[PDB]
């Protein structure tokens, strides 16, 4: 599965 | 026993005309299953095993946390512009995630970040932080400690993204497993004094292969030049092997084929003349 | 970087037989590429394009459409670049 959208913050 | 995932993003400002600005790419060994666009805006399976054995509520929840990630990308292009002082050009944004589990049993998890190809930020599991590689990369690793999206990263990257890996090579046993036997073609060329012998492996499976050329019975490595493992349209691989020779030596000359799908390395002659002599 | 361009057939080549022109581009940077495959120096109809990138983040793009090898047709693939400044051009021969 893909990463959940909290870990791509930047 | 050595498994890979991978899932790779990439966050464009010119893509550019009729392209998607955001792309994300999931792989299961190397053999692609899942596909993002911005354009579409849903998770589709590519290959017939993922879709055999997931539901649709199993792509419904792929593509909100992928469309999550797009929001999230989009704004992202414009607090890095802010930060290397820029008003807009070529600009990209590209992301690796994934986990690999080694034939013995460790399992080894990625998290990084790339801005204009040079790394930009990567996350350590035996420290559990965001490593800044760039000097810009520091407000990134302020953010990350303020939220605290290092604990939603270790949980995912030790336990759910391995426990779905696990099952992704249980579902395409069959597929991942099979071998393909490539057509094998020799050619040769003449130019100026010279005669260039070519090696064509057409349509094999894994990617792996090792094409080498051959004098009298002996291997040239050096005189021999690779263009590389490119891949088909329908998933299969390709390779393209050429060597160097006087005119009227090129029977002389053997292209040996190391695959999986072979028993014996496969010995390829021009006059014989490639895959047809049998 | 300047992108590393081969073309290739995905069958051996064979007169009056339906087979795929692919244009496999690798080593790239930025991401915008523009390949196009060509049939005597005229674009190819129904081209088909696949965006990846490797793990020392160079960009990687392919392109196929499916034809039938004609014998006195020449086939080419063209790739424009920014790093190019004039576009390289890579010829397709059935018996190489």
């Amino acid at each position: 599965t893909n990463p959940e959208s909290k870990v791509f913050y930047l | 026993e050595l498994h890979t995932l991978r899932y790779i993003r990439t966050a464009m400002t010119d893509p550019g005309p009729g392209l998607p600005w955001f792309v994300d790419v999931g792989y299961v060994d190397g053999e692609l299953f899942m596909h993002y666009n911005s354009t579409a805006r849903r998770a589709v399976p590519r290959t017939e095993w993922i879709a055999a054995n997931t539901d649709q509520q199993y792509w419904d929840r792929e593509t909100q946390i992928v469309q999550g990630s797009e929001q999230i990308n989009r704004e992202n292009l414009d607090i890095l512009r802010r930060r290397y002082n820029q008003t807009g050009g070529s600009h990209t944004v590209q992301w690796m995630s994934g986990c690999d589990i080694l034939e013995d049993g460790t399992i080894r998890g990625y998290h990084q970040a790339a801005y204009d190809g040079r790394d930009f930020v990567a996350f350590d599991k035996g420290t559990m932080t965001l490593t800044a590689a760039v000097p810009e990369a520091v407000p990134t690793k302020r953010k990350w400690e303020e939220g605290g999206y290092a604990e939603g990263l270790k949980q995912y990257l030790e336990e759910t993204c391995v426990e779905w890996l696990r099952r992704y090579v249980e579902y395409g046993k069959a597929e991942l497993g099979r071998r393909e036997r490539p057509e094998v073609r020799v050619w040769g060329k003449e130019a100026d004094g010279i005669l260039t012998l070519s090696c064509r492996a057409h349509g094999f499976y894994p990617r792996p292969i090792v094409v080498s050329w051959l004098k009298d019975g002996a291997v040239r490595g050096q005189d021999a030049q690779s263009g590389g493992i490119v891949p088909n349209g329908d998933g299969t691989y390709h390779t393209w092997v050429t060597i160097d020779a006087q005119p009227g030596d090129g029977d002389k000359y053997q292209c040996r084929v190391e695959h999986a799908s072979l028993p014996q390395p496969g010995l390829y002659s021009w006059r014989s003349g490639g895959g047809l002599n049998d | 970087l300047t992108p590393k361009v081969q073309v290739y057939s995905r069958f051996p080549a064979s007169a009056g037989t339906k087979n795929v022109l692919n244009c496999f581009a690798a080593g790239f940077h930025p991401p915008k590429i523009s390949i196009t495959l060509m049939k005597d120096g005229v674009p190819m109809e129904g081209a088909q394009y696949s965006m990846s990138f490797n793990d020392d983040w160079t960009f990687q793009r392919l392109v196929h459409a499916d034809f039938t090898p004609s014998s006195g047709s020449t086939y080419a693939c063209k790739v424009e670049h920014e790093t190019l400044k004039e576009p390289q051009v890579y010829k397709w021969d059935p018996e190489f």
